[PDB]
RNA sequence: GCUUUACUGCAGGCUGUCGCUGAGGACUCUCACUCCGGGAGGAGGACACCGAUAGCCGGGCA
RNA sequence: ACUCGUACGGUCACUGAAUCCUGCCCAGUGCAGGUAUCUGAACACCUCGUACAAGAGGACGAAGGACCUGUCAACGGCGGG
RNA sequence: GAAACAUCUCAGUAUCGGGAGGAACAGAAAACGCAACGUGAUGUCGUUAGUAACCGCGAGUGAACGCGAUACAGCCCAAAC
C-alpha cells in the first residue's frame, strides 16, 4: 500500500474543531486541547516570541 | 546511537508493561492479631493469569472471600487452618518457628507479615532446616541458606502446577499466547543482527558481537549488554 | 540592661551547642513529617523576626519553609553542546535557598506579601526558612506607620522580582562601590553579567 | 664529549680572567605561586581548559648543553651559550 | 550518520572522605535516619539513603 | 516499569526443529576472584615554611592497577620450519 | 568568529519560566581613595577610554573613580529606657 493516495483514504477522523475560547478550528477533541491559544491546557494565552522576527 | 530495547523497557510504555487489568489477586497472607481461631473452607480452584500456577478460593469463619496460593493436594472441601497454633497439614500457614524442621514449605515471608516472597512459582519449595531463638535456616529454591526470622510465615508443601517447565512449547504460537498474559516484550530479536546505531553488538558485514560479550558490573545503561559480569563462561573447565 | 531577646538571639548563634542543641533534634523530627509550607502561629526565633519587621498584629503571617539541599537538579542535554555547557553535576543555581523558601512561601499565600525570611537549620538533606509575609489589604497594615509601605500598588509579587533583603542581597547589590559595577541599579540594565 | 671540570676563562663580574668550575644546571624546585599557577586554578571549569588542557611535548634528538660557570674568587656564576652534545662527561 | 585502545569532555557505576551523626583498629548500644507491621510492635542502625568532594572505570552520550 | 511477579521466576546475551556431535588454546583482549609485596586521590594527622595563608615534604592508604588464579556455547586463534 | 578547533567568541544574545508599573529597577555609605586641610544617596547623558583589566597573552573582550551635565530629598525600624 502507498503511503500516498491509497492512504489517504482512511482519513475520516475528527481533531480539530472550532475552539470555545478562542474561535480557531485548533480544538483537538481527542486532547481537549487547543494548538492556536492553549485553551485545556492553559489559563493564560498560548503567545510565543517565535511568532515573530526577534527585533520585532 | 538510539537508546537500546532494554532502556525502552523502563519508561513502562503499553508494550512493555504486564496486563494487570486482566489479573485476579496479589496473593498475601490473612492479617491475624494472634490465637489461632481462624479455619476456612476450600469454596473453588481457579487459574491465576498471572503465574500459570492454580489458585484456591477460601471463605474464613469471619466471612472473607480472598484467594490464596494453592499447594499441592489442596481440593473443594477440604479446610485449612491459619495462626499460631495450626494443625501442621499441607495447605496451613504458621510461622517457621511452629514448622518442625526437614518440612517442605512455599510462601515464605521475608520481614514478618509481608505476605510471602518466596517459593512461590509452580511445583518450587523451600526446605526448612535449622532452628534457633533468633534464627531459622531456611533453604530456597535456588539452593540458597537464606537465614529467615522464625516469626515470618509459611505455607506447608510444595506450591501446585509442578512439571510445568518439562513439556516444550513446540510451535512459536504457544510462546505467543503465553507472553500476551506477562509483562515481557516478545519476539526477541538478538543485538547481533541489528544495526549498530541500535546495539552494541549490531553492524558488520557478518553477525559476530563487536568487542567481547563480558561485560563489566560498571558499564552504563546502554552498554551493559551480553554477559553481566559473568564469573566465568562456556561450559567445559 | 540585656534584653530577653538578646538571649534568643545570642542562642542561635551557635544552634549545634547547648540547649538549641537538644530542641532542634526534637523538632526536626516533627518538621520532617510536616509540608513543604507550614503556617506556624508564633516565629521560632522572636529577635529576628522583630528585628526584619515582624509585629505580634493582625495581617502578619509566619510561614516555614522546606527546600532541599545542594545544588542544581538539572537535566543532561539532549542536543549538540560544546565541552563548556556539557555539565549536570558541578552547576548551581543563581538563587539562593532562601530566595526559593520565599517564593514558595508568597504562592502558597496569593494575596499576602513576602516582607522577610531567616534560617532556622537544616538536617542532611533540606534547609528550612520562615518566611514573614503581610497582608497588604487588612486596615490593621493600611494605618500602620511602620508597615503600610508594604500597601503600595507597586509592591504587588515583590518577591518574584526580587525586591526582598534576600533578593537584593543575591543580585549583588550589597556594596555601593567597588565590585558592583554590574549589579546596580540591576542585573537586566547591565546586560546580566552580575 | 670530553668537558674539563676547571679552566682559566673570563669572568663578566670580575672583568678579568680567572679559574672556573662548570656544573650542570640543575632544575630548581617549583613555588606552585606564580601568576601561570593562579591562572591554571582560575580559567579550569566544566568541559576543556584550553592551554591547561595540553600535555607536555616530545623532545629533540641531541639536547644542548645546561651549563653554570662558576668563579674560584668572587663565586659568582655566568650562563652561556650552549652546544648541542649527545653526552657531557667531566674531566677530574 | 556510524566506529574505535583518535583528541577532549559529559552522564553513569565502583571507592575514600565531610555533613546528616548519637551513647558506651577492633567492638558494644540506641535516640536520629531506613524498612516491615493495621496496630502493638518488629528488623536495621549511626551504617544505609540524601547533600558535597576525591580517585578509578566510563563511545552509554557530546 | 518489571510487579496482582519471586529462581518451574525474569532480566541480559548467543545459537537456531529433530538426529549424530560439538576437539585443542587462558599468551593478548574481556569479565570475574584473590593479593605478602609494589603502586594508588582528597579529608584529617605529623615536618618545614608564613606572627596567619599560599607552598614544599612525610606518614596512612580505598577502589583500581601491578602480580596470581578461574573462564572460550567470551572476543577470538588452531601456522612457519 | 578564531580563516581547522577544544578555552575564548557569537552571548548572558535567541528562546523559555515567573512578575510589576505607567514607567520599572536603584537609593541616603561597614561609599570613594584625582591619599586629601578632599568628595558626599540613586539613576541617566557627555567624557574619562578602547584607558586599566582579561585572553590558545591568539582572535578578541573591556570597566571604574573623577569630571561636565540632568534632576535633586531625605527618612522609618529593631534594641536600650
Ligand atoms: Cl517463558
Ligand atoms: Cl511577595
Ligand atoms: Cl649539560
Ligand atoms: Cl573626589
Ligand atoms: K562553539
Ligand atoms: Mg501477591
Ligand atoms: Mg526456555
Ligand atoms: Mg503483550
Ligand atoms: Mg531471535
Ligand atoms: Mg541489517
Ligand atoms: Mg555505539
Ligand atoms: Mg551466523
Ligand atoms: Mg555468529
Ligand atoms: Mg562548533
Ligand atoms: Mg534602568
Ligand atoms: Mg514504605
Ligand atoms: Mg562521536
Ligand atoms: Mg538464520
Ligand atoms: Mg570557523
Ligand atoms: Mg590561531
Ligand atoms: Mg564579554
Ligand atoms: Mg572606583
Ligand atoms: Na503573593
Ligand atoms: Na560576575
Ligand atoms: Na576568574
Ligand atoms: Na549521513
Ligand atoms: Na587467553
Ligand atoms: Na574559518
Ligand atoms: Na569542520
Ligand atoms: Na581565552
Ligand atoms: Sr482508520
Ligand atoms: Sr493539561
Ligand atoms: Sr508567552
Ligand atoms: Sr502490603
Ligand atoms: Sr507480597
Ligand atoms: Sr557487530
Ligand atoms: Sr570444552
Ligand atoms: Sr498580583
Ligand atoms: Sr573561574
Ligand atoms: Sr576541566
Ligand atoms: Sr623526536
Ligand atoms: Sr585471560
Ligand atoms: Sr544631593
Amino acid at each position: 500500500t502507498g503511503a500516498g493516495t491509497p492512504s489517504q483514504g482512511k482519513k475520516n477522523t475528527t481533531t480539530h474543531t472550532k475552539c470555545r475560547r478562542c474561535g480557531e478550528k485548533s480544538y483537538h477533541t481527542k486532547k481537549k486541547v487547543c494548538s492556536s491559544c492553549g485553551f485545556g491546557k492553559s489559563a493564560k494565552r498560548r503567545d510565543y516570541e517565535w511568532q515573530s522576527k526577534a527585533g520585532e | 546511537g538510539r537508546r537500546i530495547q532494554g532502556q525502552r523497557r523502563g519508561r513502562g510504555t503499553s508494550t512493555f508493561r504486564a496486563p494487570s487489568h486482566r489479573y485476579k489477586a496479589d496473593l498475601e497472607h490473612r492479617k491475624v492479631e494472634d490465637g489461632d481461631v481462624i479455619a476456612g473452607t476450600v469454596v473453588d480452584i481457579e487459574h491465576d493469569p498471572a503465574r500459570s500456577a492454580p489458585v484456591a478460593a477460601v471463605e474464613f469463619e469471619d466471612g472473607d472471600r480472598r484467594l490464596i496460593l494453592a499447594p499441592e493436594g489442596v481440593g473443594v472441601g477440604d479446610e485449612l487452618q491459619v495462626g499460631v497454633s495450626a494443625e501442621i497439614a499441607p495447605g496451613n500457614t504458621l510461622p517457621l518457628a511452629e514448622i518442625p524442621e526437614g518440612v517442605p514449605v512455599c510462601n515464605v515471608e521475608s520481614s514478618p507479615g509481608d505476605g510471602g516472597k518466596f517459593a512461590r512459582a509452580s511445583g518450587v519449595n523451600a526446605q526448612l532446616l535449622t532452628h534457633d531463638r533468633n534464627v531459622a535456616v531456611v533453604k530456597l529454591p535456588s539452593g540458597e541458606m537464606k537465614r529467615l526470622d522464625p516469626q515470618c510465615r509459611a505455607t506447608i508443601g510444595v506450591v501446585a502446577g509442578g512439571g510445568r517447565t518439562d513439556k516444550p512449547f513446540v510451535k512459536a504460537g504457544n510462546k505467543h499466547h503465553k507472553m500476551k498474559a506477562r509483562g515481557t516484550k516478545w519476539p526477541n530479536v538478538r543485538g547481533v543482527a541489528m544495526n549498530a546505531v541500535d546495539h552494541p553488538f549490531g553492524g558488520g558485514g557478518r553477525q559476530h558481537p563487536g568487542k567481547p560479550k563480558s561485560i563489566s558490573r560498571n558499564a552504563p545503561p546502554g552498554r551493559k549488554v551480553g554477559d553481566i559480569a559473568s564469573k566465568r563462561t562456556g561450559r567445559g573447565g | 540592661a540585656r534584653s530577653a531577646y538578646s538571649y534568643i538571639r545570642d542562642a542561635w548563634k551557635n544552634p549545634g551547642d547547648g540547649q538549641l542543641a537538644e530542641l532542634q533534634w526534637q523538632r526536626q523530627q516533627e518538621w520532617r513529617n510536616e509540608g513543604a509550607v507550614e503556617r506556624i502561629e508564633r516565629p521560632t526565633r522572636l529577635d529576628k523576626a522583630r528585628s526584619q519587621g515582624y509585629k505580634a498584629k493582625q495581617g502578619v503571617i509566619v510561614a516555614r519553609v522546606s527546600v532541599r539541599k545542594g545544588s542544581a537538579r538539572k537535566r543532561r542535554h539532549k542536543a549538540g553542546r560544546r565541552s563548556k555547557r556539557q555539565g549536570v553535576t558541578r552547576i548551581t543555581r543563581r538563587k539562593d535557598i532562601q530566595r526559593v523558601a520565599e517564593e514558595r512561601a508568597s504562592r502558597t499565600f496569593p494575596n499576602l506579601r513576602v516582607l522577610n525570611s531567616y534560617s532556622v537549620g537544616q538536617d542532611g538533606r533540606q534547609k528550612w526558612h520562615e518566611v514573614i509575609l503581610i497582608d497588604p489589604n487588612h486596615p490593621a497594615i493600611q494605618n500602620d506607620d511602620d508597615l503600610s509601605w508594604i500597601c503600595a500598588d507597586d509592591q504587588a509579587d515583590r518577591v518574584f522580582r526580587g525586591l526582598t533583603g534576600a533578593g537584593r542581597r543575591n543580585r549583588g547589590l550589597s556594596g555601593k562601590g567597588k565590585g558592583s559595577e554590574k549589579t546596580r541599579p540591576s542585573l537586566r540594565s547591565n546586560g546580566g553579567k552580575g | 664529549m670530553q668537558m674539563p671540570r676547571r679552566f682559566n676563562t673570563y669572568c663578566p663580574h670580575c672583568n678579568e680572567h680567572q679559574e672556573h668550575e662548570v656544573e650542570k644546571v640543575r632544575s630548581g624546585r617549583q613555588t606552585g605561586m606564580k601568576w601561570i599557577d593562579r591562572q591554571r586554578e582560575r580559567n579550569s571549569g566544566i568541559g576543556n581548559d584550553g592551554k591547561f588542557s595540553k600535555v607536555p611535548g616530545g623532545d629533540k634528538p641531541t639536547k644542548k648543553t645546561d651549563l653554570k660557570y662558576r668563579c674560584g674568587e668572587c663565586g659568582k656564576a655566568h650562563l652561556r651559550e650552549g652546544w648541542r652534545a649527545g653526552r657531557l662527561e667531566f674531566q677530574e
